[PDB]
């Protein structure tokens, strides 16, 4: 911090060497410096930024997952928390925002116990030990999901992950949109086990007439263009055939490295119509199963176009490969690689078709979509976003793409705990109780962890421009007495945190907000196994590139 | 198409001078650099205001939460913010009082102007708006005027008068900060009771001389002066009573050579012999006509010979050291002496008047004290400022200059004239001038309309650097100004303020019982000089600079 | 208009720094915290000391606050504070002044958290404020009213941290001696001017009642004049002996050739008669600030006679207090009354270096010793410890007042603010308890440094002071806790006070400052 030491003094290194606490009070500086673009955007509260790629392109995002993996940081000690943020993002899919000020703090909060002679290695036991203290007593607060007979249990979910977002005032409209969508595209596998397929649903980055206005799809939404504008646009009636190919259907050349060879010039144009006719035996027989809408993975050719606008037959080139997967799964079709079966003879069977009730192609500011709607053996859905430009739709995505991940959560796991900081306020006043009681050494390291967990609930008062400390002394004024509750329901000042539009301490249950304890529990471990890493770094060598 | 004709005849005038018309939005961006340092001044009005750190070149820092002093040191480009620059510096030389006052107000009627602007007023009409606002702004400041002074010497008025001045700057303690002026001013006031002569008062009277070193609390106020010299020949306690002379000689204490070519001159051995000892029976002669007279110290204009110094000591007599014109001139006005700067015998009645000069270990270094008694009173007396940090002595010495400068307001016009402070004085010209919008007609009731909205400042400014959320405490101070028919008839609702530390709603428990007010004289050009800063600045269209 | 470019106008110029936003303040908190850190080490007894060199390559080695910070040009705005603090401790008194850095530093490093919260800043500094008032009440108390057994433990201590502190022994022996030559009401420092000897060992030094002043000068006639004086008689002059101009001109006509050889003779009687007046009075010490010639010095030689000259002007005012003479600028007011007088005189070879002892006088002002030492940073630290003990033996003759070493007087403020925080507002029960704790961190640092664990020591402070009423604090020999009034371990309390009210105007300076404006 000061000075720069001393290089390679009778140590003969190429590189750099810097040993002591000054490495550690750049590793807490470091931590600080990323972290406090995480801070400003921490609750309802926050607000977002945008990152200029010194090319004119900008990107608005609110959550620190893809931040920290565009900024590109030098700094190793750094690089454990971007990874961090992207990590509580494949996993859970929210809170990157809290694990990057939780660990940052955790290691600020430890900064002062080691300059007071505690080994990291007693530190990191007292913050253990205060870890399993903690998920235990979440285990003991939190409760199940049927929780009541109105369903209100995934509206309310909604909003926690619909906050701090452009949407969140309109997250009252959003909020039957996403628990809509998410039960429709349900599965079944492992004998009676119920999954729920994050991103199945098609996110359309569409402009037009408001978020507000935003149109819930009853069925899946293709992003793709037509082949040729003289083919049929609405195909109308009931039970039309969904075929899913992905074989070759442009005219190819013959094997990888053959060469065509002829003696006789006669057969020389008989050879060129076969090659041209091999390819139309396939299109005639889909023709023959009568398939109205025809989907390809390759491209088409326009030697296949003439007989599907003859035929009144819609193909569309330049699917991908994830996509008919989904088209396939939703309209009963199966994926068809390519056509043949067990006996030597080749052809096609009606059984490889699907079933749809109605395929509208709409478009909507220079954006084709095909809409498929009123799949027989399962549903699906699509949500079409609406708003400025791409770049607040991505925002949007994002914000849609985490809800999906919350709702997934608090289906498969029950248990849902209140927000506002009410369970990281609980786990001071459990822990005080218990840092008494272990006696030696420890005490400090369980109860600077307690005090390191206030961060969440003081800086959603930080960022609201009004006075924290009246918020968080009335918030543990209230946790303070249910340790000492006194049972016999009467066990109130319980499940209460902090209400920042109007700034008064409500229930939580009432008010209509809650997120799943997986959450709590994963980012809680993964947070302090990123406090573990840092911690027990004593000297850095940084090699020069050669 | 690849390439403008870059603005033809531009050869009219050099490449480095730029216009700057009304049009563009530019007056828009003057409002907008006005902007940028005007929020500067939002977190230093008021006496929770926090104070700035300006590093200049040379490396000279000063801390301070007073406007006029800051802008010094910045070097501008923008030259409307340099009116603001000039029309602060003007405060502090006439009053001394009310500067962050004026840069507050002449920013914001050009914050509220950039709406003016906006809709479609014409620069012509807005003038006309402030000017009639300013005629019966400056005519209701006299109207709800309470209270006066009546006393040029008291122990409890005084507090009334200092410790809302320095209140903004340096807050601290208010006792210890207030004893130590309201002290000083009663030993050189005149205060001549019942004999009908015209009071008198110097700002150049009372002085600050920083010493480091101690605690705010050990300072003292000192009857006379300090200086950090160091007696030549030896020093003395001087336990005598029977109090000593004083002759103030503004000439070298040297013989007085020839202005042109003093050069010796010995045609024979018989001068040489005399000329050794006519120089040493010179001085000795002229040290006889002095010392008869009973003086024991002599303050020097210059440097001295030693010979001269020689005879001073035999008899005692201290000397002192005063290398310049103004730190000669303070020291006669302690002891009332009439320098002259002949060598000879001074004049009896021109004798001063000094008891006792001690030398004592204050800063560590060697100080001359000159302590008066309450008999035969002095003036042009200091005070000992002790501090540990020597940008807080500069800052704390600043606020005696502001509160010497409050107490000249009370010379030259009738009387004290207090007003209710606290935001109290703004938020009743809020009404007054919104009535007086109502009774005139034409299209300048807006400039009217717009000019009470720029004096909510002083209350939001007050309660944003107090920590309390202005959206709950400015609407709850208005409920005080819009009631009616209350019990009492001697009405006292015009009290009510603003309140930085304690109870909640904040409207104060009256700035009564708080004994805290303002000057009518510093209002009235403070909102003189505030308009002539929008005027200025609005009237102009079309600005234009060079080299940049 | 006149240009197609239009340049937008800034507002302040090129170059200057940022401006509002979020970590304005907390940088220079972290300014004061990395100055803080290299002065954190140095504190007790059981510290270690500084190495600094400057882009001129002088060397110098200190354990102290305003030395290091002195020699360090700090261009940061904000961290130029502690250069004041320090600055002003050692002024008005001369210790304690890296305990009044970390102390500023933990205040401010402790207010950081609170201004990441929606706290205001008046909030912190009116807790700071009210509190410092009250602790300096409690130092009353804490302090004695001593009277009775008549300097010597007072010493002891404020020779800490730095080199004599072993030769504690030996120093303060003769360190009490010299302010006890001094009365009251003058307490001149000029008088306890010491100078320099590079060369020799330290535990050869002695006590002098009189000054010792280099002679920088080798005259014609010196080794004639006698070493030794049975009965010296020491007068001053200031004129100048020596033949030259006589009043700052030279012109001097002469007509005849006859009187152009008396006129030569007239200059050679009249530089004899200057010279034959101070020798009818029996002076045989003569000394002059100005250069004394060598036909003066060799008048002096033939009848034992010793003279010197190349001396400053406060050697001089040091040598006239030390005799008890006066100055006299003319050889024709010489009286017999004027002339010092003194036991004996010798003049003795110390470092390759000749000076002038005087000593055995019945009545001196004056204490100078000579350090002698190895490198010229042994005879530095040794001036600079003795210069900060003397300073508080000084003042403990001003005033009698004694408190508890240590780090004691910190623990006891603490415990009675921490109960008035208990009592009293809620809102200032964080601040002031912020305030209890970040004061302990003089004993805090002060068992690091000694390698013992802090946890069993600040457990051990905190349950025990209702039988350690006052005088409880550490004791480093036995490696236990116990009280320091057996231990005859004292320290003045104008350190405590100083500390915090200099300590508290440092925090509450910048704490008041939420901007940075540095031009060009
Ligand atoms: N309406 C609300 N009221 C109070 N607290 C909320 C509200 N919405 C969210 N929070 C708090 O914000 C925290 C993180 O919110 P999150 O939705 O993860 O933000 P982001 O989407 O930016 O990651 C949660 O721990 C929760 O307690
Ligand atoms: N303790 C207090 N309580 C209420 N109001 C105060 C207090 N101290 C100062 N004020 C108000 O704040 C205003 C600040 O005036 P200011 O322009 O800072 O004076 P100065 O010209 O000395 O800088 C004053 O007019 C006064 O009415
Ligand atoms: N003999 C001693 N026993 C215990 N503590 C001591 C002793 N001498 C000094 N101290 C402690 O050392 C601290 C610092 O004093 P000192 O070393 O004189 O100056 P500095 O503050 O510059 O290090 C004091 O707070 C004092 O309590
Ligand atoms: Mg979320
Ligand atoms: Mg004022
Ligand atoms: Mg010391």
């Amino acid at each position: 911090q000061l000075f720069n030491n001393s290089r390679s003094d009778t140590l003969f290194l190429g590189g750099e060497k810097i040993s002591g606490d000054d490495i550690r009070n750049q590793n807490v500086l470091a931590t600080m410096a990323v972290a406090n673009v995480v801070k400003s955007s921490l609750g309802p509260v926050g607000l977002d930024k945008m990152l200029v790629d010194d090319i004119g392109d900008f990107t608005v995002t609110n959550d620190g997952a893809t931040i920290l993996s565009l900024l590109d940081v030098q700094h190793p000690a750094g690089k454990i928390l971007v990874e961090l943020a992207q990590q509580q993002d494949r996993e859970i899919g929210d809170g990157t925002t809290s694990v990057v000020i939780i660990a940052s703090e955790l290691l600020k909060r430890a900064n002062e116990l080691v300059k007071n002679k505690i080994h990291p290695t007693t530190i990191i036991t007292g913050f253990r030990v205060a870890l399993r203290e903690a998920i235990r007593f979440i285990n003991e607060v939190l409760s199940t999901s049927v929780d009541t007979l109105g369903k209100e249990t995934l509206i309310n979910i909604a909003k926690t992950s619909m906050s701090s977002k452009i949407i969140g005032a309109d997250s009252d409209f959003f909020s039957n949109m996403v628990v809509d969508a998410l039960l429709a595209v349900k599965t079944q596998n492992s004998k009676g086990e119920i999954k729920y397929p994050v991103k199945a649903v098609n996110v359309l980055k569409a402009h037009g007439k408001s978020a507000t206005e935003s149109l819930l799809v009853p069925g899946y939404a293709l992003n793709c263009t037509v082949a040729s504008q003289a083919m049929p646009k609405r195909i109308a009636g009931g039970n039309v055939k969904i075929a899913c190919l992905d074989l070759n259907l442009q005219k190819a050349r013959m094997a990888m490295g053959v060469q065509i060879n002829i003696d006789d010039p006669e057969q020389l144009e008989q050879i060129r119509k076969r090659e041209a006719g091999i390819v139309l035996e396939r299109v005639k027989k889909i023709i023959d199963a009568g398939a109205q809408v025809v989907l390809t993975t390759k491209g088409i050719d326009d030697l296949c176009l003439k007989e599907f606008v003859e035929a009144k037959i819609m193909g569309v080139r330049r699917c991908k490969k994830e996509d008919l997967r989904r088209i396939a799964r939703a309209t009963g079709a199966t994926l068809v690689s390519s056509m043949s079966n067990l006996e030597g003879e080749e052809t096609f069977e009606s059984s490889y078709l699907g079933l749809c009730d109605e395929v509208v192609q709409a478009k909507f500011s220079d954006d084709e979509c095909i809409l498929i709607k009123g799949t027989s053996k399962h549903s699906s859905s699509s949500i079409i976003l609406r708003g400025a430009n791409d770049y607040s739709l991505d925002e949007m995505e994002r914000s849609l793409h985490d809800s999906l991940s919350v709702v997934k959560r608090t289906l498969e796991s029950g248990n849902v705990v209140p927000g506002g900081g009410c369970v990281e306020a609980a786990l001071n006043i459990y822990l005080d109780n218990f840092a008494t009681t272990v006696g030696s050494r420890e005490q400090l390291a369980i109860a600077e962890f307690a005090a390191a967990l206030l961060i969440i609930p003081k800086t959603l008062a930080v960022n609201a421009a009004k006075d924290s400390s009246e918020l968080v002394a009335k918030l543990r004024s209230y946790h303070a007495a249910s340790q000492m509750a006194k049972p016999e329901k009467r066990r109130s000042y319980r499940n209460y945190g902090l209400d920042l539009i109007r700034g008064k301490i409500v229930d939580e249950i009432h008010a209509g907000v809650l997120e799943p304890t997986i959450s709590k529990v994963k980012s809680l471990k993964s947070a302090l196994e990123a406090c573990v890493a840092i911690l027990r770094i004593d000297t850095m060598i940084t090699v020069d590139p050669e | 198409s690849l390439r403008l004709p870059q603005n033809p005849n531009a050869g009219l005038f050099k490449q480095g001078y730029n216009s700057y018309s009304n049009a563009d939005g530019q007056i828009i961006k003057s409002i907008a650099a006005i902007r940028e340092l005007h929020q500067m001044c939002l977190t230093s009005m008021g006496p929770c205001g926090r104070n700035k750190i300006i590093v200049n070149h040379l490396g000279k820092i000063i801390i301070t939460n007073d406007a006029a002093t800051m802008l010094r040191e910045l070097d501008i480009v923008h030259p409307a913010v340099k009116v603001l620059v000039m029309a602060t510096e003007q405060q502090k030389i006439d009053m001394g009082d009310g500067t962050n006052l004026v840069m507050i107000l002449a920013g914001e009627l050009l914050n509220v102007s950039e709406k003016l602007i906006s809709m479609g007023l014409s620069a012509v009409e807005i003038i006309q708006g402030y000017n009639m606002a300013r005629k019966f702004t400056l005519k209701e400041l006299d109207e709800m005027v309470v209270g006066e002074i009546t006393d040029k010497n008291d122990k409890n008025e005084l507090l009334k008068m200092i410790k809302p001045v320095i209140s903004s700057k340096k807050y601290g303690s208010e006792d210890i900060l207030s004893e130590l002026v309201s002290e000083a001013v009663s030993h050189v006031l005149p205060v001549a009771q019942q004999a009908g002569e015209i009071p008198y008062f110097n700002v150049d009277s009372i002085r600050v001389v920083k010493i480091m070193g101690g605690s705010l609390s050990n300072s003292t106020v000192i009857k006379g002066m300090v200086f950090n010299r160091e007696p030549e020949g030896h020093v003395k306690s001087l336990s005598e009573d029977k109090k000593h002379k004083v002759a103030v000689f503004t000439c070298p204490l040297d013989i007085a050579n020839t202005e042109t070519k003093g050069t010796v001159l010995l045609h024979n051995a018989q001068e040489m012999l005399d000329f050794s000892k006519g120089e040493e029976k010179q001085i000795d002669a002229m040290m006889k006509e002095i010392a008869d007279m009973g003086v024991e110290c002599i303050v020097a204009g210059a440097g001295v010979g030693e010979l001269a110094l020689h005879y001073l000591n035999r008899y005692g007599i201290l000397v002192l050291k005063v290398p310049s014109k103004f730190e000669l001139r303070r020291l006669c006005r302690v002891c009332g002496a009439t320098p002259l700067p002949r060598l000879g015998a001074p004049t009896p009645e021109e004798l001063g008047l000094v008891e006792t000069v001690k030398t004592m270990e204050i800063g560590g270094d060697r100080v001359t004290v000159f302590k008066q008694e309450q008999g035969e009173i002095s003036r042009t007396s200091t005070i000992i400022l002790r501090g540990a940090t020597q940008n807080n002595l500069d800052d704390i010495e600043r606020a005696i200059d502001d509160g010497v400068a409050a107490v000249k307001g009370l010379m030259k016009p009738s009387g004290g004239k207090l007003l209710p402070g606290a935001g109290a004085t703004e938020i009743e010209l809020i009404s007054r001038i919104t009535k007086y919008g109502e009774r005139t007609p034409g299209l300048l009731q807006l400039a009217i309309k717009q000019f009470a909205v720029a004096f909510e400042v002083v209350p939001r400014t007050l309660a944003e650097t107090a920590g309390l959320d202005v959206n709950e405490v400015l609407p709850n101070l208005y409920a005080a100004h819009n009631v009616t028919e209350p019990g009492a008839v001697k009405t006292d609702h015009l009290y009510k303020g603003v309140d930085i530390d304690g109870e909640s709603d904040e409207g104060v428990k009256d700035i009564r019982e708080e004994n805290i007010y303002d000057m009518l004289a510093t209002k009235k050009f403070a909102i003189n000089v505030a308009t002539e800063a929008a005027t200025t600045v609005l009237s102009i269209d079309q600005i234009i600079m060079a080299k940049k | 208009n006149f240009g197609s470019q239009t340049p937008t106008i800034v507002v302040l110029k090129e170059g200057t720094d940022a401006s509002q936003g979020k970590g304005q303040i907390i940088s220079n908190i972290n300014a004061c915290v990395a100055v803080q850190e290299a002065l954190k080490p140095t504190l007790g007894p059981l510290g270690s000391d500084i190495l600094i060199v400057t882009s001129n390559q002088k060397t110098t080695i200190s354990n102290d606050g305003a030395t290091i910070l002195k020699l360090l040009d700090v261009v940061h705005p904000a961290a130029k504070t502690l250069v004041d603090i320090s600055r002003a401790q050692d002024a008005e008194v001369g210790d304690g002044t890296t305990s009044v850095t970390i102390l500023a530093g933990e205040l401010m490093k402790e207010a950081k958290p609170f201004l990441e919260e929606g706290i205001s800043s008046h909030l912190i500094m009116k807790g700071y404020r009210k509190a410092v008032s009250l602790a300096v009440e409690k130092i009353n108390e804490l302090a004695v009213d001593i009277t009775s057994e008549k300097l010597e433990r007072c010493a002891r201590t404020a020779m800490s941290s730095k080199l004599i502190h072993n030769n504690a022994d030996f120093f303060v022996k003769m360190c009490v001696d010299a302010v006890l030559s001094l009365d009251r009401n003058d307490l001149d420092d000029k008088l306890i001017g010491i100078k320099k000897i590079p060369g020799g060992a330290m535990e050869e030094s002695l006590f002098i009642n009189g000054v010792a002043f280099k002679k920088t000068f080798s005259y014609a006639g010196f080794e004639q004049q006698p070493k030794k004086f049975n009965n010296p008689k020491i007068l001053s002059l200031n004129v100048e002996l020596e033949l030259k101009a006589e009043k700052d001109n030279a012109e001097v006509r002469v007509e005849h050739v006859e009187d152009y050889q008396a006129i030569v003779d007239a200059e050679w009687q009249l530089i004899f008669e200057k010279l034959r007046q101070v020798e009818e009075t029996g002076a045989n010490i003569v000394l002059s600030k100005l250069p004394i010639g060598d036909l003066a010095t060799q008048f002096f030689a033939d009848r034992n006679i010793f003279c010197a000259g190349r001396v400053s002007a406060d050697d001089m005012n040091r040598v006239i207090q030390a005799v008890g003479g006066s100055i006299q600028s003319t050889t024709s007011d010489i009286k017999p009354e004027h002339l010092g007088t003194c036991a004996l005189f010798e003049e003795m070879q110390i470092g390759s270096e000749r000076y002038n002892l005087f000593q055995g006088c019945p009545q001196a002002k004056t204490c100078t010793l000579l350090l002698r030492g190895g490198a010229e940073q042994v005879i530095a630290e040794v001036e600079r410890s003795l210069h900060d003990a003397i300073m508080i033996v000084k003042r403990a003759l001003q005033n009698k007042l004694i408190v508890a070493g240590g780090g004691a007087t910190e623990m006891e403020v603490s415990k009675c603010l921490r109960d008035y925080s208990k009592t009293i507002a809620g809102k200032q029960q964080m601040i002031i308890n912020a305030f209890a704790k970040a004061l302990e961190v003089i004993p805090r640092q002060l068992c690091e440094n000694a390698g013992f664990d802090a946890i069993e020591i600040l457990n051990k402070l905190r349950l025990a002071h209702s039988k350690g009423e006052k005088w409880y604090g550490v004791v480093f020999e036995t490696e236990n806790i116990g009280d320091n009034f057996a231990k005859f371990v004292w320290e003045p309390a104008l350190v405590k006070i100083n500390a915090l009210n200099s300590a508290t105007e440092a925090t509450n300076l910048i704490l008041s400052v939420d901007e940075t404006i540095t031009n060009k």
